[PDB]
């Protein structure tokens, strides 16, 4: 609903929000904008 | 030990309750079982 971006509605609206395949209350994650590192991308061979 | 350490900031009127189950994916095992081992639980970067 806002601009903020780390906010995007913990298990939303009508749906019920379970593919059958989840089996949990929890799905989140939603937040931490910073990732780890990844030595999987384009700069992996000079981290690596 | 999924979801089991939750910080909440109180504001002057309001509080916002985040938990790790919203944040890390990274999971300090209670196993090495071996005594006096402590754990970490990281929140990144949390914009209240």
């Amino acid at each position: 609903t806002d601009n903020n971006p780390e906010g995007w509605t913990l298990d939303k609206s009508v749906n019920n929000g379970t593919f059958a395949g989840l089996a949990e209350n929890g799905v989140t994650g939603l937040l931490q904008s910073g990732e780890p590192m990844d030595f999987s991308g384009a700069n992996a061979l000079y981290f690596w | 030990s999924s979801d089991d350490i939750s910080m909440e900031i109180e504001l002057n009127s309001t509080k916002f309750e985040t938990i790790t189950g919203s944040d890390v994916g990274l999971r300090p095992p209670l196993y090495p079982t071996v005594s006096r081992e402590t754990l970490a639980f990281p929140f990144g970067k949390l914009s209240i």
